[PDB]
């Protein structure tokens, strides 16, 4: 369980105040982090096509050997 | 997708089936080892590629005829439905008793041909029409497969009797017979005459030598050009459906002409440009039909030009407007712009124009007329009746068939007269 | 928090449609694969890198589907928005409305809703069909009719293809295009009604080209539309939404009926000489020559114009040139409705398909009527329609699937009244 | 202080087991040589080095655990948790209920009852059993008596692959499924009805494998296990307990038949195409076609549905795609529950397993509903009965081995009591 | 672990079962020497298998015969207990006389292979219906089998009377003699018949000459087929039982039809295609089938069908759905998914793909129809009674063995008409 344990990704350092004036609201870099989000989600699935292709080849080269 | 299942029937279906299965090879570039190099072929082990083709007959000497000829080694030896006793050009023979107590092993063969489809959409049959297993065995199985398969469509590339001079002495006979079996369970009856074709490869072609190897040629290829529109990517793709919608009007006057265009000799060619104009000047005119019935002598109920290639089609939409403005009588009234367009994208192998002519005219019962005279002139005497009595064929039958045949002529006697 | 759905059925519909995001992804420095070195309207994230088009193709001919497939833009779309289906259409209505436009009709609700929620901003739908074909009016009338009955309020924009007059490119086209009218009028909103033959003769003068195919064709109507959802994507002094046209060009929500009109429309060298002011366009603009459509509005009248101008165009000329346009004599307004002239500016130019005949132009006005003389266009096809009813030809390829013959004349009776209701807004009071 | 124990009876549980753990072991970094170059919920530690998994595999047929027991992974495992009998059940009931499970249900129960006392913290138990087979039936009722009478107490949720509404590995299924319907009332507390039909569809249309197979169905069965169990397994901003699961969940004693569902299902190429985002893929996990028993949600209405979620989430995207999903018209529940919808977070995404044509992406999610339509289910079943009953079809194979006849019509009459209890509960006030 | 009892008899039997360990050798690898180059085989000191079997005929010369074939030398030079005076066709000599004096010996040995192994899962027979002492000998022993081990199963591999020509003219009276005592005390009555087989080797691979051994490979290919399911892996496993219980309904109705998939000649196979299609139409090919009844004219109870190869599974589910939506009339409908399917993960050697399907059907009740015809007929004129009378048998017998028959056609057709 561990419940409440990342908030991801949080859980900065002793430091803060007492009063309300930051909150990490927007985090300050949501924007650099979408976009570094989209990047690597476009890097997986680049990686999962480059092999379905080969995975798939394969196939045509047994239908070769068989015929 | 859209598969066809073709069959042929008698010696004139199978050299024309032939000749077809060539044409098409040559034109999906395909050598006749059967490899490159869904709609007509099979995909097969090894890359092979096996036509979808029924070949049927009861006599084995066309089988050798077609087989040992080049481009022949395709069709599968599991098609081949070649009885070994024969058919000896007669109806009843290849209907009743003879050409009849076989066809269960060919509703198998194509049943085994079609299960094995996606979504088939229509038959293809090229048979004559005096020829007894020929004319006999494709309209049983015709009775037999639109009883089975309703939802598919049915289309037939017959050919009839020569007008003038016949080639058979009991053609009139086993033809309306045919007749009587179509117009009751058929969608599409495309005709050709071996005449019209001999007047075509004479005076438009300068041949000398012309041997049934060049007039199948020319029929096939205007079979094919009928459906490339399917094929083959286009401005506007046809099939073969929207003709059996955009061309018949009623369920039964529905027996076309074809017409292929361009078709010229070695000066002529010398001479004359590829612009659609002149296309469509050699279109119409009726010495390069494949009918032996003069349209002049009626009008175009409808008439579908698929054309191939790559054109403006602006310049096809004037050419049409300009052809149904200015012969303003050959065509009827009563059904605004009687004429219909298509426009695919690919030309025949060596030129960069191409056009298909299908077109439902009334002139074309004049045909019948004949016929509608021969057999009268041949039952009142009873001739050459007991052959077809002696395979238990009721002479009633034939009476309606007859009586059916009249409607048929009497329709569009019906109609080239009618006025709005 | 803007956007549009674009629905594209039948052939002519889908054709048109890929021109159209050709312009678009053009015009938006989007490349043709999808990706990219102002568009929450057409174009929307996709989540990798690139951005799909709101759009949905759906087809039974799965020639046109395929070639969009292994076209140029074969990675821009959704491999689901294709729906492809089976078999042709065969140019009849109830092969497309009745028996077998029922397998494709769910999934497409389906893909629309998945469109819907995927948006927050909907604003309007943008389908493109035929008539004269076979699905692009039965299995159109179908979508027409899920849509009305699903969302309601989002208002639907008709972009149909009718026949011209002497023109054919079928010989059934009459019968589909009245069985049309029976859903037409009740589930559109606005209906831009454009023909062929106008279209034709349009480019062979002004474009001086003499061989124009469909492809040029299709360009011209995607300059239009896109000239109509400018106000949507970009900048502009005076925006205009696609809520205003409601406000703007319905009278009646019966009679709305509008058709198009573009300029300028001038090939390479027609433009070095000339000048081609604001006023000279606006004169041209109302010319029923270049209209894109087959009507002569001098046997009519205007009930609303909605003008788009587009480009560097200062507002006090337009007032100006729409004044002396007004005070013209041979365009005349019906009484009951006097200050007729809506005008919107948009500070972007037209940006040219790389390939096409016209030229770069500074300026644009693509104007959008609502008037009364389209009628006599409806009027004229009964005329055919009656021609073969009265002799029942084709009723055959109806009845045999479903169809209870008994709406056709139904139909011809219904668009019949839509004539009486015009003869009954053209009444000078 | 808290894990799972899971039974994989039968053929096809014993595979979806097989695949179950591969995904497990490879989540956790386990190698399949045990020795790995929050996991207390699933393994154990024989104090040196190699992670054993808590499970048992019977089967009487010994030829998949031979699979098993000299394949890729017969380090992992307990040589004494592998338990194998010498003949089948030949698809009949008895003969693994009365007469051969008389021998193996006793040795089962000794093995159980030691991992029972090995583990401290067990919270809930895991069969997996089609009721196809004579073993998953007849065993599975035979092992469910004796543990519900053994433990009691504890919680149980039955994975049960059914016979599909039309396809069919074996043609006396309405028969030896009929029969433990009675077991899986009392002693199951809980029942995930999953089928095949639907997931057949799913990789039909979704993850566009055309000849999809048994091992792909059971890597998809394994993600959404795993799904399931991550909040218990690993870290959660927002967790679910296996016991909250049941009274969220179990309105009444007698209806908690539980139908799942999973997403993104989605390959390679179709995600390069999606929003991808908490509203998209919480609205296709409310679609009628990717739903893993094929019913129709579109007909009943649902009760209670719980949400695993896994992968970074913040929780206000569930508050307002919640908000759109019961904005949603045709979406509709039954009075006495208002509050339907238990959310859960877990914050592991979804592991890729090499060859699942699952591409990999950050969120998921996976819902689990107790809902009315699933009675039809039932019904549909009790069609084939009846063309059988008729004839005492086949029952001479079942009275040969000590089943009185009458039990026949006696579960029949108690799965009856179901088909009215599911279609009584879903009336207004 | 579910070993399997190889009990032979009659010429026909023994020849089969020879060819059968042919097969059997040559996939799990066995050199005719008898090392590797427990469901069968017995492993044997020295590093040999011997096959577990027995060899049962009143003829020492079949030993030889058997013996002087490769793979013979597997066979154990123990089991060849043989009988010396022969029964020349005569069912009492094979089951009264040299029954009760040699079946003593049979016992007692076949219960030396029974108790040597751990779980006999059940027996196996090959025979034939003609021959006195095949039929004779093969029922008394199944009938002291089933009394010895009610737990076990049967099934027969058993050749009836061809149609068209007869073996033995007292074929008729060997049969029924056979099959009344056969129906009541046998599981799985695998009925095949040498027409069939003709017919298959002839149409089906353009084989012009036809031998019993490629006959009997054929059947071997057949009964190996049979359970190759269970000795090898495979996504979804069956066995000897799981077969029964979904192919018998009722203690009577329990005689299969056996077929095999896929065959083609030489030229027919370039072309073919190899996918589940294929095989399914060769499987519910009504020529494919090894039983001189054509299934179409009845329906069935039910069909199992047991695949082999690494291949998918929505395509066998979706063709079983398939083949029973379409052809649902000859189906039976009282019963629902009246089809099973399993599959395996390794075909034969030398392909990638293959079907054993295995048919209760209504449609074998035609040739009892016959047999008890050929029966009355040659009964009520006593034909060839005084040998079956000289050696300790009444009449009264043969009378209550056709009314027996009888009962059984009387189920067949009733429930091929009965519905709910
Ligand atoms: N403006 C324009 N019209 C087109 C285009 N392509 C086709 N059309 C029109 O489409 C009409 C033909 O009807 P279709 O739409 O092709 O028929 P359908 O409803 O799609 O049915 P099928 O084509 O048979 O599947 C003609 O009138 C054309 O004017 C195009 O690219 N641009
Ligand atoms: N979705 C899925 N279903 C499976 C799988 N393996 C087997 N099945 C199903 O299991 C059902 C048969 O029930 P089983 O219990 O496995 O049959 P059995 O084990 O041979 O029963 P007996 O031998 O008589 O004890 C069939 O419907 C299969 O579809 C699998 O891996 N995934
Ligand atoms: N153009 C062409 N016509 C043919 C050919 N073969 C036959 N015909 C026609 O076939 C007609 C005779 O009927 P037919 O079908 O050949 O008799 P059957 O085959 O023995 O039943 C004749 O009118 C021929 O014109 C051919 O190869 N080419
Ligand atoms: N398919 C096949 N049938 C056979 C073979 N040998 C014999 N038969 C049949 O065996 C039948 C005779 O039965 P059988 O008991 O062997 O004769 P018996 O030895 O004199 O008692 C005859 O109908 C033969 O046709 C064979 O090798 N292959
Ligand atoms: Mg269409
Ligand atoms: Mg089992």
């Amino acid at each position: 369980k561990e419940s409440y344990f990342r908030e991801h990704p949080h859980w900065s350092d002793i430091n803060g105040c007492s009063g309300a004036k930051e909150f990490e609201g927007e985090d300050l870099a949501y924007d650099a982090r979408i976009k570094y989000q989209k990047e690597t989600q476009k890097q997986w699935i680049e990686q999962q096509i480059r092999e379905k292709k080969m995975r798939e080849e394969a196939e045509r080269n047994e239908e070769r050997a068989y015929a | 997708m859209r598969e066809i299942v073709h069959i042929q029937g008698g010696q004139c279906g199978n050299q024309i089936g032939a000749k077809f299965w060539e044409v098409i090879s040559d034109e999906h570039g395909i050598d006749p080892t059967g490899t490159y190099h869904n709609v007509y072929y099979n995909e097969a082990t090894g890359g092979r590629y096996v036509p979808r083709a029924i070949l049927m007959d009861l006599e084995p000497g066309t089988m050798d005829s077609v087989r040992a000829g080049p481009f022949g080694q395709l069709f599968r030896p599991d098609n081949f439905v070649f009885g070994q006793t024969g058919a000896g050009n007669n109806w009843a023979k290849g209907h009743y008793t003879e050409g009849a107590e076989l066809i269960d092993s060919v509703l198998d063969v194509v049943r085994k041909e079609a299960e094995g489809c996606d979504c088939l959409q229509g038959f293809q049959i090229t048979h004559s029409l005096g020829g007894g297993t020929g004319s006999g065995m494709g309209t049983l199985l015709i009775s037999k497969v639109r009883e089975e398969y309703p939802d598919r469509i049915m289309e037939t590339f017959s050919v009839v009797p020569s007008p003038k001079v016949s080639d058979t002495v009991v053609e009139p006979y086993n033809a309306t017979l045919s007749v009587h079996q179509l117009v009751e369970n058929a969608d599409e009856c495309m005709v050709i005459d071996n005449e019209a074709l001999y007047d075509i490869c004479f005076r438009t072609l300068k041949l000398t030598t012309p041997t049934y190897g060049d007039l199948n040629h020319l029929v096939s290829a205007a079979m094919s050009g009928v459906t490339c529109c399917l094929r083959f990517p286009g401005q506007l793709n046809s099939d073969l459906r929207k003709l059996a919608v955009n061309l018949i009007p009623f369920p039964r006057l529905h027996f076309f002409m074809i017409g292929f265009a361009p078709l010229t000799s070695r000066g002529s060619q010398q001479y004359r440009a590829l612009t659609v104009p002149e296309l469509t000047q050699q279109m119409f005119d009726a010495k390069n039909m494949m009918c032996a019935a003069d349209p002049r002598h009626g009008r175009y109920l409808t008439a579908s030009a698929l054309f191939r290639g790559r054109m403006s089609t602006k310049e096809v939409d004037e050419q049409m407007l300009n052809v149904q403005n200015k012969n303003s009588s050959y065509f009827v009234e009563w059904i605004p712009n009687n004429i219909k367009s298509s426009i695919c994208d690919i030309p025949p192998k060596g030129l960069k124009m191409a056009v298909t002519f299908v077109g439902n005219s009334t002139a074309i019962q004049e045909m019948f007329k004949r016929v509608a005279e021969q057999f009268t002139a041949m039952f009142r005497r009873k001739a050459f009746l007991h052959w077809y009595t002696g395979e238990g064929m009721d002479e009633m039958e034939f009476t309606e068939a007859e009586s059916n045949m009249n409607d048929l002529v009497s329709e569009y006697q019906q109609y080239q007269d009618a006025t709005a | 928090m803007r956007e549009v759905i674009s629905i594209h059925v039948g052939q002519g519909g889908i054709q048109v449609g890929n021109a159209c995001w050709e312009l678009f992804c053009l015009e938006h420095g989007i490349q043709p694969d999808g990706q990219m070195p102002a568009f929450n309207t057409f174009f929307s994230e996709t989540g990798a890198g690139k951005h799909v088009p709101r759009a949905v193709f759906l087809d039974l001919e799965p020639t046109v589907i395929d070639e969009v497939r292994t076209g140029t833009y074969r990675q821009l779309f959704h491999p689901e928005q294709l729906i492809s289906g089976k078999e042709d259409a065969a140019n009849n209505f109830a092969r497309g409305h009745y028996t077998i436009g029922k397998e494709i009709v769910d999934l497409c609700l389906d893909r629309i809703r998945k469109l819907a929620d995927n948006c927050t901003g909907l604003q309007g739908f943008l389908v493109f069909n035929s008539v004269g074909g076979g699905t692009g009016s039965g299995l159109g009338s179908l979508l027409l009719e899920r849509l009305s009955v699903d969302y309601g309020k989002k208002s639907k924009l008709g972009f149909t293809i009718y026949p011209s007059p002497q023109v054919s490119t079928a010989v059934v086209e009459p019968y589909n295009s009245i069985l049309s009218t029976h859903s037409l009028l009740e589930h559109t909103d606005v209906a831009v009604m454009l023909d062929n033959e106008a279209i034709y003769d349009i480019c062979r003068r002004n474009l001086d080209i003499e061989r124009p195919t469909y492809t040029n064709l299709n360009r011209l109507i995607a300059q239009v539309i896109s000239s109509l959802t400018a106000s949507l994507r970009f900048d502009g002094a005076l925006n205009v939404d696609i809520t205003e046209f409601q406000t703007n060009l319905v009278p009646y929500p019966r009679i709305h009926f509008m058709l198009s009109s573009y300029a300028p429309i001038i090939s390479a060298e027609k433009a070095y000489h000339e000048q081609l002011s604001v006023a000279e366009i606006t004169n041209s603009a109302f010319e029923p020559a270049n209209m894109m459509a087959k009507c002569d509005p001098r046997h009519g009248k205007y009930m609303a114009c909605s003008m788009m101008y587009r480009g560097d165009v200062v507002p006090k000329d337009v007032n100006a040139s729409i004044a002396t346009i007004k005070t013209k004599r041979t365009i005349q307004f019906v009484d009951w409705c006097p200050t007729g002239f809506k005008v919107g500016i948009n500070y972007q130019p037209p940006t040219v398909v790389p390939g096409g005949d016209l030229a770069k132009v500074m300026r644009a006005v693509c104007m959008i009527s609502n008037s009364t003389a389209i009628a006599e266009v409806f009027s004229r096809l009964d005329h055919k329609f009656d021609l073969m009813y009265a002799k029942r030809a084709f009723v055959h390829w109806y009845v045999g699937e479903g169809m209870e013959e008994g709406e056709f004349s139904e139909a011809r009776e219904d668009l019949a009244a839509l004539e009486k209701d015009y003869e009954e807004v053209g009444i000078e009071t």
